[PDB]
């Protein structure tokens, strides 16, 4: 009674995988440098210093 | 393993090794190895073929 034949399976497995990124930037560089005769204007002391 | 009824029970295994890239180990390196194995019991008429 024991031994029979017995049934057979087939299983399959399913991994998905999604991504999305977005990126933005926006950036800023300006300077001046101004003399008038004994008056200055720059963007650090050292800037003054070297328009003399 | 023959029964009966022109079938065949099969214990499976096969497989399909390479060497692969040679990894650090500690203060030392060694050899890797890539991969593909499947292990199965089937059970299989007498001359055709299943995809395992």
């Amino acid at each position: 009674s024991l031994d029979i034949p017995v049934k057979q399976v087939q299983i399959e497995a399913r991994i998905v995988t999604v991504k999305e990124g977005n990126l933005e930037e926006l950036g800023v560089r300006w300077g001046v440098m101004s003399t008038n005769g004994s008056h200055s204007v720059g963007g650090s002391i050292e800037s003054n210093l070297w328009q003399k | 393993q023959i029964t009966p009824d022109n079938r065949l029970v099969l214990d499976l295994s096969v497989t399909q090794d390479r060497r692969g890239e040679t990894v650090k180990t500690g203060t030392g390196e060694a050899v890797s190895i890539d991969t593909q194995r499947i292990g199965t019991q089937v059970l299989v008429n007498n001359g055709e073929t299943v995809v395992l």
